[PDB]
């Protein structure tokens, strides 16, 4: 990440790694010796001989037997029976672990699962001050412990301090602090306001502080708030302990240090609980703080939080886990205890807490969420997540200021920047070009900086492209500095960013002259991008950014060499491959559904006899071409008005593009069913289903499932089921039209007499462009198809060429999304030159009108050298006339045409009565919701009566409600 | 425009290990 | 009363006060 | 208004779906049905004609 | 044809958020809408579909309740 | 259990000097770098395609000259980058080359020189 971007799941695989290498020994050796009543029997754990072995079944294994890839645990265990002082010692299988693969993912039943990161509060101490009812300020300070305990302080109106624990506890600080064995002699001493602290002793106080005794048992009464008077004991204080103390008062290593920092301490890192002193030094600030010395602390700065990656996540699931274990042989200790039996170290120890707790964390954690694997560049942002609403200078170069959510999440789910990391503690770095003096070393002037540490640095984005009569070090550059910008000479500066991508996250970096879109607009183009479908045949963009190759790479969509050494041979299902002595066989993806139905589908791109380097390309898989990812295809388009068919963002479009196939993709969908055993019988599987027509039952085989390769349409059955008899066949719905390409059938090997039997169908469609498609290009210009023309009744250009696609040029004056136009001309240019563009965004950094100047000078070139000066007009750059291709005469005004990359993607009942539309109404509504009401009521004991009065003779009726 | 990305050209990170051979690599796991 | 009655799933009763308590364009 | 002829279906003996693959051949069922609809033909007369590949 | 037939005279919903417009069959799969303007509700009765044609249909509502300015005035392209 | 990454050996004048004075059977090829040179990136990326296509048909190494200064000023270096080509039988002399030489061209020497 010092000179090259980072690879993108390098957070995710750097965090399982000291999850293994120093995770599972940190929870492991939390374990506690279990010793039972009588002591006779203890059982423990030699933790320094623990083991992993590696998964007996492969990941492609795992996923088609819905199982999960995990390696086994095991660990030595001695029991020491002091009745016969044998001391026996196994190898204890203590359970699974899930893997994760290199792509940061894990397959739990089947499931492809990512965890996301979290971003918390750091533990510490947090200097606030609150505006009371009057505008009296109040200031508070809180501690954060490492498990989020709060311990708060404040200052009250009569400046007496209280630890504020709960919104109706209050404990004086005189208490709190005598509890945990300070003296009040030395409390006094040891504030800068000791006069403050003795003018709040009440005389019933201080009887009770004379004594650490009577202290806790005050402290008792107020923290319980229970009438009457405790009696101290020792299992008083280990109930207090684990509900106060080991929640609250337990900093860790990341408290103690900011504790430290933020009092000046001199108290060594070791020390990961509260000290007396920490209380003590929290109440001395919060009197000066009232009285101006100091600041208060910024809660969104990103030095005041913590990133919880899946390390942090999988200890804690250990750590639970070791904890159920522990009462798990506990129980089964007791057993065997009370029938006298020699308990094997194994039979007190089962594999399900350790099994379960990780099938149970990957299912129902809201970190953990079903991998999106849509379209390569979905798969490969997803683990990039940071879920917690403004944007905060500490952000610059670590959390995108783009990337973030649509509703009501937004700003609560964000993206970690592309040359962001995760620091020492559970900061985010970002790297940054140190401008060192004249003596000094400094082998590697790339540093990573933690938030805390930006602020006082002057970071500079600009360039030393400026001369005077002066000296260069006197020109002035904004910068950064202290969560402002300035204008300073260059010889002041300390830091340069010098990353073309620094600030922004994947989907933001894959929008071309980005810089001339507005940020609204960058926003919406990476959700569309996301919602992309990949198309059966693929192809690069004209313009890009460059991101392309590294997303391509990161995603695990292509197949890339683990050996160099020379092809031998290759076809559509696999590629053989040799080095020194040494030769691999790669399987080839295949027509394989997504999690979103998308087909999957790898092509070879070698041939034999050709050399490898490891890591070098192999395949190419669905939306990649040439090792660059490929969301969508180059189509001619023209931005003008149609008759009013691409009013608004409707699109219209060439039949070319539908009988072309420029935009058709493959939609793979299972249908599954399963057998259970009902209390009538168990359910079957068999073609002969009384009472159905046999035109219905023509796909099904003897069995009753249906053929390989079949045409199936809507209703045809796809396997024969028959509940004890009921049909409950499994019938394609509405709209699944297609070709059955795979069948699966298996029973699921339980101990019951019964194995459930589950049968899964694949069927794939083929899926052209219709009207109601919705189309986008990359900056935020999103369409609905609504009207398909014949290529002679298109626009067409001054070389005859008709436009595939016609968009309203009203759309970008009010998104603001100028981008689009430079990439459609650049775009034009590339296609008649047989050229790509890689371009980095911000251009203009080189010169004014970078952009333009790259664009219009393509364009000359491209009308020069193919002799079409309709491509490049003097007059109007970038337009040219064209013509209505239903009368052959030209439109008026010149048109911007192009060939941009464009993709494929995925009060009323006031309203009635302001009509008078009484009878409407009454339809629409039906009572059984009245009724229902009724009866609700009644439940409370009040009765609900309808009565009508007969304007005629006036006899009351009650109405059967 | 027919160009093919050579994933160990200079710009590109060093290729990433399969987290498997890797663990067992760094003694971590056991065959 | 102050703290509700829950259940084993830390999950608070619920009374019976808390009980009623495509288009596209065409331009022809 | 010009027309032209070009090869409307194809029949495979052996083949469970079009999405499979042959032993022997390199390119898939499906590759094949794309080679076959870009083969340019030209006849003056009408009607369904049949032709094989043996 | 049957179809064509009962549709015709037989005004529908079409959730001035809400209003009435007479459906005719169209080519495609898609809902096609004037450009000047999801729950679609048939009128069952002769009362609600009386309502429908004589008080929420799009042309005795050109005028809006705030002020009295017209409500389908030409934007954009037009 | 994982590939090396890299097939060319960085290699001290002192171990270059017993790998010439000793036995050899295959060409040996040496590769004179230094880090701070822009065209020696392009030069490292060449010579790892070419130890690929000679798995051990040939013996590729390099030295730095950052390191090994004196010894390439012996070796005749007059600058970067330099191939030395060294043939198995002791009475042929060696082939110097200067500079970005096409992948081609090194084969050539190889097969019908070495």
């Amino acid at each position: 990440g010092t000179s090259t971007i980072p690879g993108f799941n390098q957070i995710q695989f750097e965090g399982f790694y000291r999850f293994i290498d120093q995770g599972l020994i940190e929870e492991l050796s939390k374990f506690p010796k279990i010793e039972d009543i009588d002591h006779e029997i203890e059982f423990q754990l030699f933790v320094e001989t623990y083991q992993l072995v590696e998964p007996l079944i492969k990941e492609r294994d795992a996923v088609y037997e819905s199982l999960t890839y995990s390696s086994e645990l095991y660990v030595s265990a001695g029991l020491i029976w002091k009745t016969n002082r044998n001391m026996q010692e196994q190898r204890i299988f203590i359970g699974n672990i899930p893997l994760m693969n290199s792509l940061g993912t894990f397959i739990v039943n089947g499931i492809y699962r990512v965890v996301i990161n979290q971003i918390l509060q750091s533990p510490g101490i947090y200097y606030q001050s609150e505006l009371d009812h009057n505008g009296i300020s109040v200031y508070t300070g809180t501690i954060i412990s490492d498990w989020g305990g709060r311990l708060e302080l404040e200052i009250d109106k009569k400046a007496r301090i209280w630890a504020r624990v709960s919104r109706k506890q209050k404990i004086s600080i005189l208490v709190l602090s005598s509890a945990m064995g300070s003296n009040l002699r030395e409390i006094l001493e040891n504030v800068c306001y000791p006069e403050i602290f003795l003018s709040f002793l009440t005389d019933k106080e201080k009887k009770k502080i004379g004594s650490k005794e009577n202290a806790i048992l005050e402290f008792y009464q107020q923290f319980s708030c229970v009438g009457g008077d405790p009696i101290f004991s020792e299992s008083l204080c280990k109930e207090l302990q684990k509900k106060f103390f080991h929640q609250r008062c337990e900093l860790g290593r990341i408290g103690r240090r900011n504790i430290n920092w933020r009092l000046n301490l001199n108290i060594p890192q070791n020390n990961i609980f509260l000290l007396p002193r920490d209380i003590l030094a929290a109440a001395d600030h919060l009197i000066g703080m009232k009285f101006g010395m100091g600041t208060l602390d910024d809660m969104n700065h990103l030095k005041n939080k913590r990133i919880r990656s899946v390390a942090d996540l999988l200890q804690d699931q250990l750590g639970l886990a070791l904890a159920r274990l522990e009462n798990v042989v506990k129980g089964t200790i007791g057993g065997a205890i009370r029938h006298k039996l020699i308990p094997t170290p194994q039979n007190l120890v089962t594999s399900t807490p350790l099994t379960t707790t990780y099938e149970s964390f990957f299912g129902l954690h809201p970190l953990s969420q079903v991998l999106d694997r849509t379209n390569p560049l979905t798969q490969i942002v997803h683990g990039r997540k940071l879920s917690y609403r403004d944007i905060h200078p500490s952000h610059y170069g670590r959390i995108c200021p783009i990337d973030t959510s649509e509703g009501i999440n937004v700003g609560l789910i964000g993206s970690l920047s592309i040359h962001a990391r995760i620091g020492d503690w559970g900061s985010l770095e970002s790297p940054f070009y140190e401008l060192v003096e004249k003596s000094k070393k400094a082998q590697i002037r790339m540093l990573f900086l933690s938030p805390s540490q930006d602020e006082y640095y002057m970071i500079a984005a600009g360039n030393s492209l400026a001369l005077n009569r002066g000296i260069q070090e006197e020109q002035v550059v904004p910068a950064r500095y202290r969560q402002e910008f300035l204008t300073i000479a260059w010889e002041e500066v300390h830091l340069r960013s010098i990353f073309p991508f620094q600030y922004f996250s994947i989907g933001a970096s894959l929008i071309p002259f980005i810089e001339h879109n507005d940020a609204n607009r960058a926003l919406m183009s990476s959700n569309m991008q996301r919602q992309a479908v990949p198309l059966s045949r693929s192809e690069k963009c004209i313009v890009g950014t460059g991101l392309e190759r590294q997303v391509a790479l990161d995603s695990g969509v292509p197949a890339i060499a683990e050996h160099e050494g020379k092809i031998l041979y290759t076809d559509t299902e696999k590629i053989i491959l040799s080095g020194n002595e040494n030769t691999l066989s790669i399987p080839l993806i295949m027509y394989q559904r997504s999690n979103k139905n998308t087909c999957m589908h790898q092509k070879p791109q070698v041939r034999r006899g050709k050399c490898i380097k490891k890591g070098q390309i192999l395949a190419d898989g669905a939306a990649t071409v040439g090792g660059e990812l490929a969301l969508g295809k180059n189509v001619l388009v023209a931005y003008m008005p149609w008759e009013g068919y691409n009013f608004e963002d409707a699109v219209l479009i060439s039949e070319c593009l539908v009988y072309g196939d420029i935009y058709t993709s493959f939609h793979i969908r299972k249908y599954e069913i399963q057998t259970h055993v009902t209390t009538q019988g168990p359910e079957r599987i068999t073609k002969e289903i009384p009472h159905l027509e046999g035109r219905l039952l023509r796909n099904l085989d003897k069995n009753g499932i249906v053929m390989l390769g079949s045409w199936v349409e809507t209703g045809d059955i796809l396997v024969g089921k028959l509940t004890p008899s009921k049909e409950t066949c499994l019938k394609l719905p509405i709209g699944g039209r297609g070709r059955v390409i795979d069948v699966r059938w298996v029973q699921k090997k339980g101990g019951s007499s019964y194995n459930p039997e589950i049968i899964r169908v694949y069927i794939s469609q083929k899926r052209e462009i219709k009207v109601g498609d919705k189309v986008a290009g990359r900056h935020g210009n999103k369409g609905i198809i609504s009207k398909i023309l014949p290529r002679q009744d298109m626009p067409y250009l001054q070389d005859g060429r008709p436009v595939d696609m016609v968009f309203n040029p009203l759309g970008v004056p009010s998104r603001m999304n100028v981008g689009q136009i430079f990439e459609c001309s650049l775009g034009l240019a590339g296609s008649l030159l047989d050229r790509h563009y890689r371009i980095a965004p911000f251009d203009e950094r080189y010169e004014q009108e970078a952009s333009r100047k790259l664009v219009f000078s393509e364009l000359y070139e491209a009308s020069k050298q193919t002799a079409n000066p309709w491509v490049f007009e003097p007059e109007y750059p970038g337009k040219s006339r064209i013509f209505d291709g239903r009368t052959g005469d030209p439109f008026e005004q010149p048109v911007i045409i192009g060939k941009p990359y464009i993709l494929k993607l995925i009060m009323e009942v006031w309203a009635l009565e302001g009509f008078g539309v009484a009878h409407i109404l009454q339809e629409m509504l039906t009572p059984e919701s009245f009724r229902l009401l009724v009866r609700e009521l009644r439940s409370l004991a009040l009765e609900l009566n309808h009565f009508l009065v007969s304007e005629k003779n006036f006899q009351i009726n009650r109405k059967e409600v | 425009p027919d160009a093919v990305m050579d994933f160990r050209g200079p710009d590109f990170h060093e290729p990433t290990p399969n987290m498997l051979s890797y663990l067992k690599e760094n003694c971590k796991v056991i065959s | 009363r102050g703290q509700p009655m829950r259940d084993g799933h830390n999950k608070v009763y619920k009374s019976f006060s808390d009980v009623i308590e495509v288009i596209v364009v065409g331009p022809s | 208004e010009i027309e032209g002829t070009c090869i409307t279906r194809a029949k495979f003996e052996n083949i469970p779906h079009d999405y499979s693959n042959i032993v022997g051949i390199q390119e898939s069922v499906h590759e094949i049905l794309m080679n076959l609809n870009e083969i340019v033909l030209k006849s003056n007369l009408y009607g369904t004609r049949n032709a094989l590949i043996c | 044809e049957i179809l064509q037939e009962v549709m015709q005279g037989h005004p529908v919903l079409l959730n001035l958020g809400i209003q009435s417009f007479q459906p005719i069959l169209v080519e495609g799969r898609t809902i096609c809408l004037h450009p000047l303007v999801m729950a679609v509700h048939v009128p069952l009765s002769l009362e609600a579909q009386a309502e429908a044609r004589l008080l929420m249909f799009s042309h005795m509502n050109l005028l809006s309740p705030a002020i009295g300015d017209p409500i389908s005035v030409p934007t954009q392209d037009m | 259990f994982v590939r090396e990454d890299y097939l060319v050996r960085k290699l001290s004048a002192q171990e270059l000097q017993d790998l010439v004075k000793g036995e050899r059977k295959v060409p040996l090829i040496v590769d004179f770098y230094a880090t701070w040179c822009g065209p020696c990136i392009l030069m490292a990326q060449e010579l790892e395609m070419l130890a690929v296509e000679y798995e051990s048909n040939a013996m590729i190494v390099k030295v730095d000259t950052d390191d090994e200064y004196e010894f390439a000023r012996d070796m005749q270096v007059r600058g970067l980058p330099t191939l030395f080509f060294i043939s198995p039988d002791p009475s042929k002399d060696a082939i110097r080359t200067e500079g970005l030489i096409p992948l081609q061209m090194m084969r050539d020497i190889i097969d019908n020189d070495m």
